[PDB]
């Protein structure tokens, strides 16, 4: 059961693969750019990280 | 799942020797690039870490999924009078000045 | 070998503009040629995302906008005096890459 | 949304049952009037089995599990 | 305390016990009991179950090994570290076991001199 059963296919891909880098929180995720995060950390940190509100 | 002893002697010297320990390890996993070497499952250090604070021996802080600990005098004289390990070997907290 | 390429870029382009005439500057000081700042266009990463952080409220989104301006330049010189103008402790925020072709 | 709900199925049916014992003594071949081992049975030439293992005859399936291969000669 | 086979047998034990490799279960220690290289461990004298003691005396004289025997193993097994709890839960385990082994080349003693010597006279 611990390594007997699982790992006898590809399924290290799905959505639980990927988590904020922030929060670890799997919900809403930012891929763009590489950075990584969700939508409200991202939010709260694109002042910092580089990214100003112009348009 | 697998208990060890001499294993979690092994991590216990390389975080006296370190400080912290630089090995991700996944529970889901049993082996990951960083983790190997020192196999013992994520779940163990942290839950013996857990037991160590209410306990409560060493410093710590958290940051961005990432943990950053302090082992002072406490935890260094604690790893030394426990598993008689003698002082032959020196903490890397205290190099240079 | 007289083929330097001296990759410049910022966010910011005041910086980016003054690390590029102090560039200018040191190469024509002494005597020496070199091109004009060629001028590469500048990328806008753009990213969308609702304001709020839940599923409430009117569809308000945020566009966060991201302009990397980035400039290369040319320079026919031995590496010596490429290699003393680019340690000349440039000003903050800008990235270089100094490239002998 | 709604819980697991399993709870209430499967009547009139029983776990799969495991013998419980204290020692690992038969499990091994043990017919020589006193339970020690000959040294007529080959030792394989090969490092992934540990030295400890010995051959062993079970009527059914085989003395193994983690792999699941039969090491029986058949 | 006083000087004896016992109050050595009594760390060359804990050693064997606690250090480089536990078993406190059927495998690698039965693993270990087939494989003939236990030397010493916690035993008892004047045995009241005498097969297994001739039997392990028989295959240790035939590669030249030899056994040291101290009465009341119950205290010997209470002292090997293992009383946990304080008192509380009292486990049993009133014999050791020794592991593969005994002592390196690179650290030295005169524990495993007097093994030796006894093993072979």
């Amino acid at each position: 059961g611990h390594q007997q059963l699982y790992w006898s296919h590809p399924r290290k891909f799905g959505q639980g693969s990927r988590s904020c880098r922030v929060c670890s929180n799997r919900h809403g995720l930012i891929r763009k750019y590489g950075l990584n995060m969700c939508r409200q950390c991202f939010r709260q940190y694109a002042k910092d990280i580089g990214f100003i509100k112009l348009d | 799942m697998l208990m060890p002893k001499k294993n979690r002697i092994a991590i216990y010297e390389l975080l006296f020797k370190e400080g912290v320990m630089v090995a991700k390890k996944d529970v889901h996993m049993p082996k990951h690039p960083e983790l190997a070497d020192k196999n013992v499952p994520n779940l163990h250090v942290m839950k013996a870490m857990q037991s160590l604070k209410s306990r409560g021996y060493v410093k710590e802080q958290f940051a961005w999924r990432h943990f950053y600990w302090y082992l002072t005098n406490e935890g260094i004289q604690y790893l030394r009078d426990y598993l008689h390990l003698p002082p032959e070997i020196v903490p890397a907290t205290l190099r240079r000045s | 070998i007289h083929r330097i390429r001296i990759t410049l870029t910022s966010r910011n382009v005041k910086s980016l503009e003054k690390v590029c005439a102090d560039l200018i500057r040191g190469a024509k000081e002494k005597n020496l040629k070199v091109k004009g700042p060629v001028r590469m266009p500048t990328k806008t990463l753009r990213i969308t995302t609702r304001k709020t952080p839940c599923g409430e409220g009117s569809k308000t989104w945020d566009r966060f906008q991201m302009r990397i301006h980035k400039r290369l330049i040319d320079l026919h010189s031995p590496s010596e005096i490429v290699k003393q103008i680019t340690s000349i402790s440039i000003e903050p925020g800008v990235e270089v890459e100094v490239t002998i072709a | 949304k709604k819980r697991k709900k399993k709870s209430y199925t499967t009547p009139k049916k029983n776990k799969h049952k495991r013998k419980k014992v204290k020692l690992a003594v038969l499990k091994y071949y043990k017919v020589d009037e006193n339970g020690k081992i000959s040294r007529l049975r080959r030792e394989c030439p090969s490092d992934e089995c540990g030295a400890g293992v010995f051959m062993a005859s079970h009527f059914d399936r085989h003395y193994c599990g983690k792999c699941c291969l039969t090491y029986c000669f058949n | 305390g006083v000087m004896d086979v016992n109050t050595a047998l009594q760390e060359v034990l804990k050693t064997a016990l606690i250090h480089d490799g536990l078993a406190r279960g059927i495998r690698e220690a039965a693993k270990a009991l087939d494989k003939r290289q236990a030397h010493l461990c916690v035993l008892a004298s004047n045995c009241d179950e005498p097969m297994y003691v001739k039997l392990v005396e028989a295959l240790c004289a035939e590669h030249q090994i030899n056994l040291i025997k101290v009465d009341d193993n119950k205290k010997l097994g209470e002292w090997v570290g293992l009383c946990k709890i304080d008192r509380e839960g009292k486990p049993r385990k009133v014999v050791g076991c020794s592991c593969v082994v005994v002592k390196d080349y690179g650290k030295e003693s005169q524990a495993k001199d007097v093994i030796e010597e006894y093993f072979k006279c």
